[PDB]
């Protein structure tokens, strides 16, 4: 809920971080919007999205 | 009297019936939500 600089394996960029109903298949790891942008994470230590 | 007050009803009923009626005015809309579209697809590209 604050901004922040964020970097989750080498994707760094710039946001506020929230937690996420987005249902991730245990396959993946990143969202993208359609502007070819990220806007959903799984973080490496918490397997949380 | 009566024929104006006919008429109006038409128009009424022709509103709730065809979809196309407005299409002058969704054409625009459409348009703007289209070239806005089109201008973040535009993100995606590598360019080179
Ligand atoms: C490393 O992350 C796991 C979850 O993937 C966590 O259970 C574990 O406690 C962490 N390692 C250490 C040394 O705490």
């Amino acid at each position: 809920n604050k901004c922040v600089n964020f970097n989750f394996n080498g994707l760094t960029g710039t946001g506020v971080l929230t937690e996420s109903n987005k249902k991730f298949l245990p396959f993946q790891q990143f969202g993208r919007d359609i502007a070819d942008t990220t806007d959903a994470v799984r973080d490496p230590q918490t397997l949380e999205i | 009297a009566n024929q104006f007050n006919s008429a109006i009803g038409k128009i009424q009923d022709s509103l709730s019936s065809t979809a196309s009626a407005l299409g002058k005015l969704q054409n625009v809309v459409n348009q703007n939500a289209q070239a806005l579209n089109t201008l973040v697809k535009q993100l995606s590209s590598n360019f080179g």
